[PDB]
DNA sequence: CGCCGCGTCAGACTCGTAGGATTATAGCATAAAAAAGATGCGAAAAATGTGATCTAGATCACATTTTAGGCAAAAAAG
DNA sequence: CTTTTTTGCCTAAAATGTGATCTAGATCACATTTTTCGCATCTTTTTTATGCTATAATGTGTGCAGTCTGACGCGGCG
């Protein structure tokens, strides 16, 4: 997955989509501090973004669902 | 030469040139046309502005 | 001071931190590229020759 | 933490007219602080 | 209509190298405005001075009590 | 049997313990003389805005460009 960004575009369909959503996710990981799912293996967040996108775990859709559910529950618990 | 961060211009606040004064490296605009053909809007933004 | 940890950390960071590459004239799109870093004991960038 | 400069008598009325026991409390605060308690983090700014 | 004169305005990119300017041109006098002190005003605020409140160790001839070991003789070893 | 080593005694002797009873120390919130400071005067002191000088004097160029050039506009230019 390191030198090759190939599988990520046959999964999604676009370079631009994978780059954008990956920068999003690993910004929520770089500064937000959420955990990974696939093992870490001592490499900067870029690899883990690419890998998580490569297996069928994260995508803009699933990011939307996760942030939706957690924020809705946040609004709920605030009251 | 390398240039991390240092002096800037005065009218334009822009990094300078020349290793003698710790010069940033200019990019011609055709280097920009490159990522026009790639589409790197955020790197574009970066190197334009900040 | 040049502590060894400086370099240990630097190798630690430089991992997976990609970089750009520019010759002039950047006439067409491929007159610049983007590679992964690897460090060297000298003031002389190496590169893959074929390009 | 203000745009202000308060040093004297106004304080005397807001809190206590006493003025030079405040000086004694300057000596206090140095003693509370200077004796190596929190000096070490200042001394990195000593080179400033 | 089909010229003619004339003018306008473009001339591939990212680096490096040196410091650097010159001519001549009137004179005096006045009254005004703004710059360095002294003075001074000895003022605001650090020192000094009010007297009554408190307190932890300090004492000497006793009574033990340890030290204190100097001798000599009792006991242990040569 | 003689030596020495030990302890206990003699014999002289320092160290321990009574606490009761003061006494010089230090506190302690608040008024006074000194620093020498800051803005208004003077007060010079320098500097600066302004004002005249009565033989006589009457049209530049001033140092350069080396003239790019091909196409197209546009005013003419007929």
């Amino acid at each position: 997955a390191r030198v090759t960004v190939q599988d990520a575009v046959e999964k999604i369909g676009n370079r631009f989509d994978l780059v954008l959503v990956a920068a999003r996710r690993a910004r929520q990981m770089q500064v937000g501090g959420k955990d990974p799912l696939v093992p870490e293996e001592n490499d900067k967040t870029t690899v883990i973004a690419l890998r998580e996108i490569e297996e069928g775990l994260i995508n803009n859709q699933i990011l939307d669902v996760r942030e939706r559910q957690e924020q809705q529950e946040q609004e709920a618990a605030e009251l | 030469h390398a240039r991390s961060t240092g002096s800037y211009s005065l009218v334009t606040q822009q990094p300078l040139g020349g290793k003698a004064q710790f010069g940033g490296q200019r990019f011609g605009e055709m280097e920009v046309w490159a990522l026009e053909a790639y589409g790197a809007a955020y790197t574009l933004q970066e190197m334009l502005t900040v | 001071r040049e502590e060894a940890v400086v370099w240990d950390i630097l190798d630690e960071v430089i991992r997976e931190h990609p970089v750009l590459l520019n010759r002039a004239p950047t006439l067409h799109r491929l007159g610049i590229q983007a590679f992964e870093p690897v460090l060297i004991e000298g003031k002389a960038i190496q590169l893959h020759p074929l390009v | 933490d203000m745009n202000t400069d308060y040093t004297l008598e106004e304080v005397g009325k807001q809190f206590d007219v006493t003025r030079e026991r405040i000086r004694q409390i300057e000596a206090k605060a140095l003693r509370k602080l200077r004796h190596p308690s929190r000096s070490e983090v200042l001394r990195s700014f000593l080179d400033d």
